């Protein structure tokens, strides 16, 4: 099952202010329009790809995951009230679930909880955002920029995850690229709105152009070029 | 824009390198901005031509 | 890596016994199967060896024509047969695994297995 | 702009590989977010598909009336 | 002349003056945040054999403040020292050790002749990888042997071995993107006048203007805005 | 199939130690690909040295698998009292029929 | 033209030095190539007057 992640996965690219202003950034982002893999938990945990990123976003009526495993190790444990964070040798289950050599240790449908993963020099950083929602069969369509919250110097060669789900909520995982993007800041520097340069023609010259508005005419964006297809 | 210097902020290179060093990055920043001043004029020149 | 030689006992002179050794935890038909014995009190004898593939064999001249090796590929283990086994053989064979350039000799050692004549 | 293959002694000419402009042609995002996209001095090949002179249009239906231009592409195609 | 107020003291010596340092294969990362930070100690302490940086003037360190500094502290031979350093390849620069090429920091390393050696060969470095490592990563079925080789090889230190000694070497990795400052030097901070023209440094972030009341609503972690410009 | 080495060897702690082994005919060079094992009492002979200088995991490091004037040797940087142990030495020659030294005994003073 | 430059050719740079090193024989190139195109705009400016 998949489903259209239309314009969620944007975030604020770094830790500077900005407002009425268009900014151009280019950064590991969720294109638009992607297909995001959709996942159930009724009458579903299985390992997945990490790649480049990975964007993940989640519906709660219950509040059933509550974690990720990320590796070839980070361990991530939302247990009721208090967050668990871990890259101990722990020993893992052919099935890893929750019931309803450590080199760094912390401990601390209804609702939207977005979040961002990527793994930059040994950096694991992660964005997220919680809204309010009213919708029961896929997400919601609209847009909202997640901020960052978490950055772990672990060194975590992860290439793979898995997600925690307490046994006794549908998820959704897509993947980021190094897309550029025109985003929108309103005046309270908040961003609105986004342009994804690369999802199609029109977007092209909107992000040429530095402009959510293209008025009428003819306008150079790119250059076509034949690409190689092998090495000589 | 940062023209091959280190900062395009002319004071962070100040507060981040002595002379010997500041002044290679600063001569990077100067010669990228009159490149710059000399176009926006020339532009105009011929712009109000 | 876990080489493990049994077949030692209590025999007679001027009979025979085999030995075996069986690989676990690797390959065994990647590498050279050695047999080193030694008598209680002594150094170390170079006895016999057997090729990756069991076309060659080779024995120290002091038990050639007495020592036979053979290998099954498929059950992952090798067979050392000592004919007119003398009563002065009271040695303890070891099986040994050769990973190294010639496979003449071996790197990984198992335990030993007792072989006293009387 | 020519090498000799250095196994076999033959001469092959070295035609870098096709590339141009690309240009979007669209009404006011006031009115339509509809696009078509001109591959400039291009053939249709690499790349509702009409070739003009000055490229490779696509998404632009070709139309036998003439009309009034409106925004210009090239080569007498408006 | 504006820092946060912390009176905490950065824990260099238990970088430095450490009982013992990690192997170059499996270095170690200590986090230094939350501190006054006093690099004159460091700079004009007359014990270390090389000090050298590749991101700021060693003297200005103490003006200047960071988001965050990472202390990688472990032990390489001698003739290695010159392989840490950003655009250096060599066995421990690709297979222990590797810097990114725009490396901002300092690289303190000293002999250990008369302390680590004995033959001491508590120490491995990577003999055999496959590939190179990526920027501060921390890395024949069973069957040693020719052309099967175990991948770590010891140093063998002794008080006879100046290239063959073993030297300790702490790099001091800075993040220095303006946001957040956690580690600032011993700057004593003023009061802040409003509405007149000053001189100002905040957190290490210098210019000439008039400071007034704002109603700008500025992220819990945006520590700065920017104009067009890319100024303050 | 001539292979000799020195009886014993006697070292204090911390001390060097060289022991070697050798051929009766020719010299010993890496064409021998010379192996050194190491025997404690009970315990089966353990490889330490292969191929004339590759050293095995299992082995501490302060071991060395070097080769002398024409001889193969085993040495240490620095022995301790858990190297006491019988040493053996192994050369190749014609073929895959190779020939144990009379042994070494390395003890610790 | 090589500009100071070891070579005229990007990929003869690229092909022979490490970053470290290309990327200084390359910003040579990129500022003498610049210099050029600003140089033949601005004509072009003048000649289209
Ligand atoms: C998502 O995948 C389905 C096939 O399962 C495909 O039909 C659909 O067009 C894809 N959507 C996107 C945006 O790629
Ligand atoms: C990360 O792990 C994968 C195996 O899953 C490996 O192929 C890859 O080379 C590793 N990355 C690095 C930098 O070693
Ligand atoms: C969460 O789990 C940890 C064990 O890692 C435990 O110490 C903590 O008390 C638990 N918190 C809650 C709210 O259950
Ligand atoms: C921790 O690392 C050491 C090597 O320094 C290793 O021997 C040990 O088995 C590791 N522990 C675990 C639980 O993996
Ligand atoms: C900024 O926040 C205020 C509330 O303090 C709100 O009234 C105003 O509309 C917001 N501005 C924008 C552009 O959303
Ligand atoms: C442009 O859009 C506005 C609505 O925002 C509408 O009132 C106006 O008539 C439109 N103009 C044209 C030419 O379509
Ligand atoms: C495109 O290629 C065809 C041959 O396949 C040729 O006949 C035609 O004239 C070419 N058109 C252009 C614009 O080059
Ligand atoms: C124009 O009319 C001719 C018939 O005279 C027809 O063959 C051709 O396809 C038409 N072209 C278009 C674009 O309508
Ligand atoms: C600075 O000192 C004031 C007390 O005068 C205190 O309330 C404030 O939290 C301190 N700020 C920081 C960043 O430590
Ligand atoms: C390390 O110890 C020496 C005394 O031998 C002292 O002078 C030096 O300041 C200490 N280093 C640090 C960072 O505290």
């Amino acid at each position: 099952a998949y489903t259209n992640s239309f314009t969620r996965g944007v975030y604020y690219p770094d830790k500077v202010f900005r407002s009425s202003v268009l900014h151009s950034t280019q950064d590991l982002f969720l294109p638009f329009f992607s297909n995001v893999t959709w996942f159930h938990a009724i009458h579903d945990n299985p390992v997945l790809p990490f790649n480049d990123g990975v964007y993940f976003a989640s519906t709660e009526k219950s509040n059933i995951i509550r974690g990720w495993i990320f590796g070839t190790s980070l361990l991530i444990v939302n247990n009721a009230t208090n967050v668990v964070i871990k890259v101990c040798e722990f020993q893992f289950c052919n099935d890893p679930f929750l019931g309803v050599n450590c080199t760094f240790e912390y401990v601390s449908f209804k609702n939207l909880r977005e979040f961002v993963f990527k793994n930059i020099d040994g950096y694991f950083k992660i964005y997220s955002k919680h809204t309010p929602i009213n919708l029961v069969r896929d997400l919601p369509q609209g847009f909202s920029a997640l901020e960052p919250l978490v950055d772990l110097p672990i060194g975590i060669n992860i290439t793979r995850f898995q997600t925690l789900l307490a046994l006794h909520a549908a998820y959704y995982v897509g993947y980021l690229q190094p897309r550029t993007f025109l985003l929108k800041y309103n005046e309270n520097g908040t961003i609105t709105d986004a342009v994804d340069c690369a999802l199609d023609p029109l977007s092209e010259t909107k992000c040429t152009l530095k402009s959510f508005t293209v008025e009428k005419g003819i306008y150079q964006t790119s250059n076509f070029r034949v690409q190689p297809t092998e090495s000589i | 824009s940062n023209f091959g210097a280190i900062s395009s902020v002319l004071n962070d290179i100040l507060s981040r390198l002595d002379p010997p060093e500041a002044e290679v990055q600063i001569d990077r920043l100067i010669t990228g901005r009159l490149q710059s001043l000399q176009t926006y004029v020339t532009q105009q020149l011929i712009r109000a031509a | 890596v876990q080489l493990v030689e049994s077949g030692g006992d209590s025999v007679q002179p001027g009979g025979s016994l085999r030995l075996s050794c069986a690989a676990a935890g690797f390959t065994f038909s990647s590498y050279w199967m050695n047999w080193v014995r030694q008598a209680p009190g002594k150094g170390l004898e170079w006895v016999a060896n057997i090729k990756q593939d069991g076309s060659e064999k080779y024995y120290v001249d002091s038990v050639k024509g007495r020592f036979t090796i053979s290998r099954d590929n498929a059950k992952n283990s090798l067979y050392l047969q000592m004919n007119s086994l003398r009563a002065e053989d009271t040695a303890v064979y070891y099986c040994a695994l050769s990973s190294g350039y010639s496979g003449y000799a071996g790197n990984y050692w198992g335990q030993g297995t007792l072989v006293t004549v009387s | 702009d020519a090498v000799r293959d250095p196994q076999t002694l033959e001469i092959l000419d070295i035609t870098p590989c096709s590339f141009g402009g690309v240009s979007v042609i669209t009404p006011g995002t006031n009115t339509s977010n509809q696009v078509a996209v001109l591959y400039q001095d291009v053939n249709c090949t690499e790349v509702n598909v009409f070739q003009t002179r000055a490229g490779c249009l696509i998404g632009a239906e070709h139309v036998n009336n003439s009309y009034e231009c409106d925004i210009p592409i090239g080569a007498g195609i408006c | 002349v504006r820092f946060p107020n912390i009176t905490n003291l950065c824990p260099f010596g238990e970088v430095f003056n450490a009982t013992r340092f990690a192997s170059v294969y499996a270095w170690n990362r200590k986090r230094i945040s939350n501190c006054v930070a006093d690099y004159s100690v460091l700079y004009n302490s007359a014990s270390f054999s090389t000090f050298k940086c590749y991101g700021v003037s060693p003297t200005k360190l103490n003006d200047l403040c960071f988001t965050n500094v990472y202390a990688d502290s472990f032990v390489i031979r001698g003739d290695e020292v010159r392989q840490i350093a950003p655009g250096q390849t060599g066995k421990i620069a690709d297979y222990n050790y590797k810097l990114p090429d725009d490396f901002t920091g300092c690289v303190i390393a000293w002999n250990s002749n008369n302390l680590d050696s004995k033959g001491n060969y508590n120490y491995l470095y990577r003999l055999f990888r496959k590939s190179n490592l990526k920027p501060f990563e921390r890395d024949c079925n069973g069957v040693e042997g020719f052309n099967c080789y175990f991948p770590l090889q010891s140093y063998g230190f002794q008080p006879t071995n100046v290239g063959y000694q073993p030297y300790r070497v702490v790099v001091l990795s800075f993040e220095l993107l303006h946001a957040p400052a956690t580690v600032c030097g011993p700057k004593k901070s003023t009061n802040l006048v409003k509405n007149k023209c000053v001189n100002f440094n905040f957190n290490g972030l210098t210019g000439t203007g008039v400071l007034t009341e704002s109603n700008k609503k500025f992220l819990p972690f945006q520590q700065f805005g920017r104009d067009i410009a890319d100024t303050t | 199939a001539v292979v000799t080495q020195e009886p014993s060897l006697t070292v204090s702690p911390g001390g060097t130690v060289t022991l070697t082994c050798g051929s009766s005919t020719g010299a010993v060079t890496s064409g021998h690909y010379p192996y050194w094992f190491q025997q404690k009492p009970g315990q089966a002979p353990r490889t330490l040295i292969y191929d004339t200088s590759n050293k095995h995991s299992w082995t501490p490091a302060r071991f060395s698998g070097s080769l002398l004037g024409g001889k193969a040797a085993l040495t240490l940087s620095g022995a301790r009292p858990e190297d006491e142990a019988e040493y053996y030495c192994l050369l190749s020659y014609s073929g895959a029929r190779g020939v144990f030294g009379g042994g070494t005994k390395l003890t610790v003073l």
